[PDB]
C-alpha cells in the first residue's frame, strides 16, 4: 500500500526459436579457425 | 524452368538460407517444409499444388 513498494518479475523472452538455446562458441563460427581445427606447421602456440 | 535451376536466396527476418534445386512447384514445397522450422514460417502445399 505505498508508492513504488512492488515486486520485480523477469520472465524469459521466450520459450521460442533459436533466441533459447546453446550459445555457439565455434571454430569457424565468425569467418574461418586458425590452428585449432586444422593443419599447419607450428601449432598450438602460447596464450592467455 | 528452362535449362538449369533457379537456385536463391530465402531471406525471412534474422535467419536467412538459400535453397537449390528448384524446378517446380513440388520441390520447392518439399525443401522449404523441410527447411522452415529453420525459418520460422509454415510451408503446406494444398491439393491444387
Amino acid at each position: 500500500s505505498n508508492a513504488y513498494e512492488t515486486i520485480d518479475i523477469s520472465l524469459q523472452n521466450a520459450s521460442a526459436s533459436a533466441i533459447g538455446s546453446y550459445q555457439v562458441g565455434s571454430n569457424g563460427a565468425g569467418t574461418v579457425a586458425s590452428v585449432a581445427g586444422t593443419a599447419t606447421a607450428s601449432g598450438i602456440a602460447s596464450g592467455t | 524452368v528452362t535449362g538449369g535451376s533457379l537456385n536463391f536466396d530465402v531471406t525471412v527476418g534474422s535467419n536467412t538460407v538459400s535453397l537449390a534445386g528448384v524446378t517446380s512447384t513440388q520441390d520447392l514445397a518439399d525443401q522449404l517444409n523441410s527447411n522452415s522450422s529453420k525459418l520460422g514460417i509454415t510451408a503446406s502445399i494444398n491439393d491444387k499444388g
